[PDB]
């Protein structure tokens, strides 16, 4: 079925689906919790209107390693600094890319193609016997693959 | 990737009567074959009540095989 | 054992009976790479009997025929 | 008939099973010691630095993990490095560097 | 594709083995000449099958090989040289420029007066 | 120095590294002890009728090396412990025919050595003569590689008792002496070693020793001597015959892998294609409350194949907890490149037991054994046996059997998931009886956690506890709202104690499971 | 064996060793403490996606003069700013470089090259009887060597 | 001396006198007396000798970290023997600096400097846990103290101490 996911992916955790985001390629699947400080914007280019902008939106996600670190935690960035991280290299020179992943809020809102352009988080929270994180606040930054038009957007929530 | 022979007639050959049968018997192989001393064989079939009774050593290394 | 010019085929079965009368080989059979690793090795010895000629030839003033020497 | 090994001999001609591929150059790669093969006398596994230091000096241990694996890195990049672990044995006199990339836990008894 | 093997070290690359001669004839004078230019270091016991091994540490280029061979004046790497020996090493670049001017221009050597 | 390489350690301290030979194995891992499988079978070395806790670090040594698919059906269980240990470890246990017998060297009252072989399972007696004797006892037949010893004299202990140190050690065709031990022991009864370490010849053998076992007598033993013998080789073992196997020892090892108190979650059919081996297997794992995963033979086409399960006779609601497959395929050798047939039950156990520990804190058994998820195998050059035939999907599922195909990747995909149960009735999917298996486990393990417990506190723990566990398994998700509402509504879970006397709490429990749509179907419309 | 180290590089500290910060190379080593703070940031360049970033680095430390300041604070100072400094005119001008040191934290995340760009602290703290420094928060800015891929990256975490 | 004391508050002598951490000498001009005639590593062992080579960077290095002691128990490393002797050499301290004091709180301090001991020995990580919990499990110290008469507190600690691997062995395998 679908490829390895990390973070809170199992219905364990005994958390409403609904406020989960979800992050989804064609190899890998990361999930998490919408926590505060989320912003997204839109806007446009003028000076006579020249023309627009892709969307923007500025995501910070908490993750808890609340059972199983490696794979809630460890995993989980490890996914995400994967996907960030533009694979040019990968001996397959014909048709290299950085790669977009997909995703899913409030299991409604699907946004296709979005690029994971910036990352960023701490490392001081505390650790386990092992020393894998419990706590993290990761904030992500996120760029639309093209400027897209009201009827490509307005048709696509639920 | 078929090998096979044709029955000829007249002064060609002459064709085996109806019902008759034709064996072949091919001697294969897996080509280039290495053989060092120092194994021991299991004969089998008719000598594999022999097997225990005859031990069959490799003394001379056998190769130089050919292949395709 | 001499510097005569030996041939190709000569230093291959020197070396053949070398091996054949080695014992390593009775013990591993089937090395048929030594075979063109001989025909190599055998040209990289011709190639260096042909330099020690040419060592000869420069060693001595009426075999060598350069301004240099 | 006699089969034959990786051990500076053979494991496959070229990278076909890639990773047991990898871990067989890797292996040939740390079997051996330094001033013990031309050209490159460091190439190799660097024991003669990292043979007999004190078990519990967790920094220099962890120092000279360091150095090896990105030293072996930097001379081959062919094979980049996923997992390396260091496991005390029953007695003082057994540790264990077990190397996987990512799946070919390959293990070696090292003495300190 | 295009490709040539070759490499702009060996002082060999000049194909005169006269040439090469007093090459390896001048760098020995300055080598065992006491000139503070060079480095100051003995022997060690395992360079008498690997004298190039200092050269390696060192430099980290088995170029200095010769350089250290006629040092040494050794007839075999089977035989050993003495642990001790004052070895003297000058900087690679001046090797380096010594053979670019004599494998262009190497004619006047000596010395040149005026054209 | 660090230049020089050793190959045996004794007092020499260096570094050793593998020697320059034909062949050489390997076998490293650490245990689960998350669940486990149990299965008969037939392999190298290894005790006959013994169990076997075998990990990814003793599958290939005290296994030996996989043996040749054409050499006999025997190919089948090293097959599948070779799919299987990769991912997941076991409790094997294996037995051979009365025809193999095993190896011994006597030693006599001045040390002299006769060699001999025995039946395995038999005993061997010491007479006025035949000082004592040692037997190897790891199944090999001492002919790939051969054991040797060596012995010879060694410091006194602190007590002045004379020691005498052997080593004993393995040597292949080619030459190569591997050794595996060096011991320093005494003929005295209080042999203790500066260490303390006991030098006594029974209890070294029986401690450290553990490929040789050596009878002693204890009347002879204070005349005995020691001598000098060097390398002496066993002669006289065989493996015997493995092709046909006695069903009285495919009882026997039922029944002592019944008596075996190790835990194992599943049963493995391991290729044996005896019907009362299977049966009996069957009815193990019924009365052990536990899954299966038999076979049938894949030589067979599917229109024999098909009636082929009530012929084995596993149908019924005994045996509801199991499931059975079935391989019409030939695939090639990982070494022999040959067509090599063997079943899917170690990936399918494997499947199972990675998609159930996908969840960490209980894990969940509602899982399906079709999809690519978990039903991908793709292991070389698949054949068909019978490209012409193809499976009658409605008279499988009313057989019970499992099929199998390919899927869009080009792997092999097994997509059936239901049981070996008669009845149409919900126990006939897979997952939903392994779910009642699972709580049923638990409610087990936590009853017998509270057993034994004075009155007026048992009710509240036994309560709590499955409010607790009720809790998990809503976490889990396989507890899911009923089916009807009109009748319980939504609340999907009843429970219930009494008293009958000063014992018996009868404890009444009911629950909603989930499903993962075993009926299939579909129908999209049109509109025009 | 390894080379001269400093800060609380032995295990009389009675530290849990996971949260050791820890920089070695050929000639010396550092060892601190994870303090709060700290951050990392990966991005790319685009306007159209024209290429990616090196590896950012974030690391405030606090350096603590338990028992011996000397080998605690002063000698790793002096280490630290030795390395940051660009040694370029030692009498070896073939091959002269600023130097470069390896990262290992949490004692299993390894970057194997990482250049120091930037340091900072204050020498306010106050000191001993001799005069050696009681405590200081040293800040550090760190850049990887190159654009590092995916497979670079996600590869290189335990 | 310089290893032992390059910890800071007691100092280890764990340390294996082997390797180039302090086996690094390298004089001058080294000649060896019998370039031919070269060490028996075991026969040097089972002789509790110390025997020598050259490094890969030249230097003269001891390969050797045994003492004097004919018998093959722990005893016959080297650090192991300086381990019990720093320790009780400390103990001797400890006793001397309590001792020609009145009863009743004597076996509280001597207590105390015992528990304090054992917090720096841990600190130091000589103190390990036992090789085998079956018997004593992971707690790797354990003192008792008793009384004879007027005098003669009889004291009795024992403590697992830790190794640097003497015994010396290795073996990578292959996987083809």
């Amino acid at each position: 079925m679908a490829p390895i996911a990390y973070g809170v992916y199992s219905q364990a955790d005994g958390v409403s689906p609904y406020l989960k985001v979800t992050l989804t390629n064609s190899q890998y699947q990361v999930t998490g919790y919408i926590s505060q400080g989320a912003a997204m914007n839109m806007a446009q280019n003028w000076e006579v209107w020249e023309g627009g902008t892709p969307p923007t939106f500025t995501l910070p996600v908490t993750f808890i390693a609340l059972n199983n670190p490696f794979i809630e935690v460890s995993g989980a960035i490890a996914a995400l600094t994967a996907m960030i991280s533009p694979e040019l290299k990968a001996a397959n020179v014909g048709g290299q890319i950085p790669e977009r992943v997909t995703l899913n809020i409030g299991r409604r809102i699907n946004i296709t193609d979005v690029a994971i352009q910036d990352l960023s988080f701490d490392l001081d929270a505390p650790r386990d016997s092992n020393g894998y994180f419990l706590k993290n606040t990761v904030n992500l930054q996120l760029t639309g693959s093209s400027i897209y038009n009201s009827s490509d957007i307005v048709r696509a929530f639920q | 990737e078929q090998l096979g022979v044709r029955f000829g007639d007249g002064l060609i050959g002459q064709i085996p009567p109806e019902g008759s049968t034709i064996t072949l018997k091919v001697w294969c192989t897996n080509g280039d074959i290495t053989l060092v001393a120092g194994q021991n064989l299991t004969p089998v079939d008719s000598a594999a009540n022999l097997a225990n009774l005859i031990s069959v050593k490799t003394t001379t290394p056998i190769t130089a095989g050919t292949d395709a | 054992m001499s510097k005569t010019t030996p041939t190709k085929d000569s230093i291959r079965a020197e070396f053949e009976e070398l091996v054949e009368k080695d014992s390593f080989w009775s013990k591993f059979v089937g090395s048929q790479f030594v075979s063109m690793l001989t025909l190599f090795i055998t040209q990289i010895v011709y190639r260096c009997f042909q330099y020690a000629d040419a060592a000869l030839a420069e060693g001595f003033i009426s075999t060598a025929t350069r301004r240099s020497s | 008939i006699d089969p034959l090994l990786t051990l500076e001999l053979s494991g496959v001609k070229t990278y076909e099973s890639q990773e047991e591929a990898w871990g067989a150059r890797l292996y040939e790669w740390l079997n051996t010691y330094q001033g013990e093969v031309y050209g490159d006398p460091s190439w190799g596994n660097v024991l003669p630095q990292f043979k007999h230091e004190p078990t519990n000096l967790s920094h220099v241990q962890i120092a000279v993990e360091a150095m090896l694996l990105q030293k072996l890195t930097v001379d081959l990049p062919d094979i980049p490095i996923s997992g390396l672990s260091v496991a005390e044995g029953d007695a003082f006199d057994k540790l264990k560097i077990s190397i996987r990339i990512r799946d070919i836990t390959i293990t070696q008894d090292v003495v300190l | 594709t295009r490709q040539y093997p070759l490499s702009r070290y060996d002082d060999r690359n000049i194909a005169d083995p006269i040439l090469r001669a007093e090459l390896r004839k001048e760098v020995m004078l300055m080598c065992e000449s006491n000139d503070k230019n060079l480095t100051i270091y003995y022997v060690l016991p395992d360079e008498q099958y690997r004298p190039d091994l200092l050269a390696y540490r060192m430099w980290g280029i088995a170029e200095l090989r010769w350089v250290v061979t006629l040092a040494a004046g050794l007839e075999d790497e089977s035989q050993g040289m003495t642990v001790g020996k004052k070895l003297k090493l000058p900087p690679a670049t001046w090797i380096r420029e010594m053979i670019r001017h004599f494998q262009y221009d190497g004619q006047v050597i000596g010395t040149l007066s005026i054209a | 120095s660090q230049y020089s390489i050793q190959q045996s350690l004794g007092n020499a301290s260096g570094v050793a590294v593998s020697p320059i030979n034909a062949d050489a194995t390997l076998s490293t891992g650490v245990a689960l002890n998350s669940s486990l499988w149990a299965g008969i079978g037939v392999f190298a070395r290894g005790k006959p009728f013994t169990v076997l806790a075998v990990t990814e670090s003793n599958y290939e040594d005290v296994l030996g090396e996989p043996l040749k698919p054409s050499s006999g059906s025997q190919f089948e269980p090293i097959r599948h412990v070779y799919e299987a240990i990769q991912q997941t470890s076991g409790y094997v246990v294996r037995a051979v025919p009365d025809d193999a017998k095993f190896p011994i060297i006597m030693f006599d009252e001045s040390g002299e050595p006769a060699y001999s072989a025995l039946p395995y399972g038999s005993e061997i007696e010491l007479d006025s003569g035949e000082a004592f004797a040692i037997y190897v006892d790891d199944g090999d037949p001492c002919i790939s590689p051969t054991r040797e010893l060596t012995i010879e004299t060694a410091t006194a202990d602190s007590a002045g008792n004379e020691r005498f140190l052997l080593k004993l050690t393995q040597t292949t065709s080619l030459g190569v002496v591997t050794t595996l031990e060096t011991h320093t022991v005494s003929l005295a009864e209080e042999a203790k070693d500066d260490m303390g370490r006991l030098c006594y010849l029974p209890t070294a053998l029986e401690a450290r020793s553990k490929y040789l076992r050596a009878v002693v007598n204890e009347e002879l033993i204070s005349t005995a001597k020691v001598t000098n013998k060097k390398s002496l080789a066993f002669t006289g073992g065989t493996n015997g015959d493995q092709s046909k196997i006695s069903t009285a020892a495919y009882l026997r090892a039922v029944k002592v892998l019944n008596n075996a108190p190790y835990m194992y979650t599943a049963v493995l059919g391991l290729g044996c294609y005896d019907n009362a081996a299977i049966t009996a297997l069957g009815k193990i794992c019924a009365d052990r409350l536990i899954d299966g995963f038999f076979d049938v033979k894949p030589t067979l086409t599917y229109a024999e194949a098909l009636p082929a399960v009530e012929d084995t006779g596993l149908l019924g609601t005994d045996y509801v907890s199991c499931s059975v497959y079935h391989y019409p395929f030939s695939c090639k050798d990982k070494w022999t490149q040959s067509r090599v047939v063997f079943g899917l039950s170690g990936v399918a156990y494997a499947a199972k037991a990675r998609g159930v520990k996908k969840n960490s804190d209980v894990g969940g058994w509602h899982y399906s054994p079709a999809g690519e998820e978990r039903a991908v195998i793709a292991r070389a050059s698949i054949q068909p046996l019978y490209p012409e035939d193809t499976p009658d999907e409605e008279a499988m599922v009313k057989g019970r059997l499992n099929k199998v195909s390919v899927g869009t990747s080009g792997q092999m995909i097994i997509d059936d998931a239901l049981t070996c149960c008669t009845q149409d009735n919900y126990l006939h999917f897979q997952h939903v009886p392994s779910l009642m298996n699972a709580i049923s486990r638990f409610f087990v393990q936590l009853a017998r956690q509270m057993k034994h417990s004075p009155d007026g506190i048992t009710a509240a723990g036994l309560t709590k506890g499955m409010t607790k566990l009720l809790d998990r398994f809503v976490a889990s998700g396989a507890l899911v709202a009923p089916r009807d509402p009109d009748a319980d509504g939504t609340e999907p879970y009843v429970l219930k104690v009494t008293q009958a006397e000063f014992d018996k709490w009868e404890v009444v429990w009911a629950c909603c499971p989930t499903g993962v749509a075993r009926r299939i179907q579909g129908v999209p419309l049109l509109i025009k």
